[PDB]
């Protein structure tokens, strides 16, 4: 029954004031894309910035199993668009938040499904 | 230096038909640095710069395009380099990449080791290299061509290169290789281009522009470094960072350069002609199988 809970660990690591991880791979791009939350290119808008998905994933980057039967990853090898407020945690930011599974965007952060 | 707003510097053609004596690198703007974008990476930057300046060439661009990405790691454990290829490429581009050190990555496969344990049974359509080894710079010692990692790329691109495909490797005042330049009169077209957000260093990215598998043009190779050499000693390029700014027309080109299957027999005059413009790959196209050596021990 015993498994490693990394998510916790860094949502933990964070409210006892711990630096976020740091080099999050920051693509440059013309910030007028769709703004949608994981893309297959960079889709920043005006207030985001894209980052390339592997170096956002806390699992690719503490080097663990993925949290699903078959640890696939829904970051590497995409872009994910982070809101320019929350971007000096990328990972954090992503493991924190969810995305529509209508818009595409970021629950809170774009979503406009619920108006 | 109308240079400033290009993404780099192209070594001009005259200093390529020079026969210059290899001499000490001493560059003007030594340890000037560009003031890169808020938050952005040299890496991301110099790789940007890079395919922008790729964009101007004659690029063979196939469907189910494949490339390979030598050296792509980092000491942080992630690959801003292929991150900015994978950006770069058409939607569905086949990409793998390959470090000593292991790291994570946007890639398609990774191979983590020596580059030499690492082969293919497929050719590919372009290479990129980023290795190197900075115990090459000893100012102290005389500079010689150096084998390693390229004894094994030049190895790779006679061998696993698609015939119209293309390469940029990366080399140094120090990191070069003399058979390297040779194979580069192999192609239609080479160069050596330098980075306008790096242009404080030695650093260029040799690239060969439409491999045609045999040679066009007979190069000497100690010379022709020295050529280089020459070049970056007598013209300071300007530290730019304004190509990062605009890249509305950054991604390549979707070309769907055909792909057939040739014998060597079969390679005429009119085929290296199309060869030469970028409008034909030659290879296989069945399934890409990689894997890396490994050596058991105790
Ligand atoms: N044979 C081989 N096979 C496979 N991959 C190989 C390799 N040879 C080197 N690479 C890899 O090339 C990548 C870029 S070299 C980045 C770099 C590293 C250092 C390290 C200094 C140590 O303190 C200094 C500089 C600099 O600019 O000064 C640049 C590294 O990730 C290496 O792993
Ligand atoms: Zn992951
Ligand atoms: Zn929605």
């Amino acid at each position: 029954a015993f498994a490693v809970d990394a998510a916790k660990a860094y949502k933990d690591y964070l409210a006892s004031g711990g630096q976020p991880i740091t080099n999050c791979v920051k693509m440059l791009c013309t910030h007028t894309g769709t703004g949608q939350a994981i893309t297959v290119t960079p889709e920043a808008n005006m207030d985001q910035e894209s980052f390339g998905g592997a170096s956002c994933c806390l699992y690719c980057r503490c080097h663990i199993d993925h949290p699903n039967p078959k640890g696939f990853c829904d970051l590497k090898g995409k872009y994910v668009q982070i809101p320019t407020t929350c971007a000096n945690d990328p990972v954090g930011f992503t493991l924190k938040n969810t995305v529509c599974t209508v818009c595409g965007m970021w629950k809170g952060y774009g979503c406009s499904c619920d108006q | 230096s109308s240079q400033a707003w290009q993404p780099g510097v192209a070594m001009p053609n005259l200093y390529k038909m020079q026969r210059m004596l290899l001499e000490k690198c001493d560059l003007q703007n030594y340890g000037d640095s560009a003031t890169l974008p808020k938050g952005i990476m040299m890496n991301v930057a110099k790789y940007t710069q890079l395919c922008q300046y790729l964009n101007t060439l004659t690029l063979a661009v196939p469907y189910n395009m494949r490339v390979i990405h030598f050296g792509a790691g980092s000491d942080k454990g992630v690959a801003p380099g292929t991150a900015v290829l994978r950006q770069w490429l058409p939607t569905g581009t086949l990409l793998v990449d390959s470090d000593l050190n292991d790291f994570v990555s946007d890639a398609d496969s990774t191979l983590i080791g020596d580059c030499a344990t690492v082969h293919t049974a497929n050719k590919w359509d372009l290479i990129i290299s980023d290795m190197y080894d900075p115990k090459t710079k000893n100012v102290t010692k005389e500079n010689d061509s150096k084998e390693g990692f390229f004894t094994y790329i030049c190895g790779f691109i006679q061998q696993k290169l698609a015939l119209g495909g293309s390469v940029a490797i990366k080399i140094t005042e120090h990191s070069w290789n003399a058979d390297l330049y040779k194979l580069m009169g192999h192609f239609a077209w080479w160069t050596a281009f330098v980075t306008n957000v790096n242009a404080s260093s030695s650093e260029a990215f040799l690239i060969g522009c439409n491999y045609l598998g045999k040679p066009r043009e007979q190069i000497d190779g100690y010379v022709m470094h020295a050529n280089y050499i020459f070049w970056r000693n007598t013209n300071p390029i300007q530290l730019s960072s304004y190509s990062l700014f605009d890249m509305s027309k950054f991604p390549l080109k979707l070309r769907g350069t055909a792909v057939m299957s040739l014998k060597e027999g079969q390679i005429n005059d009119m085929i290296l002609s199309l060869l030469s413009k970028g409008r034909l790959i030659i290879r296989e196209n069945n399934r890409v199988v990689i894997s890396s050596d490994v050596l058991v021990n105790n």
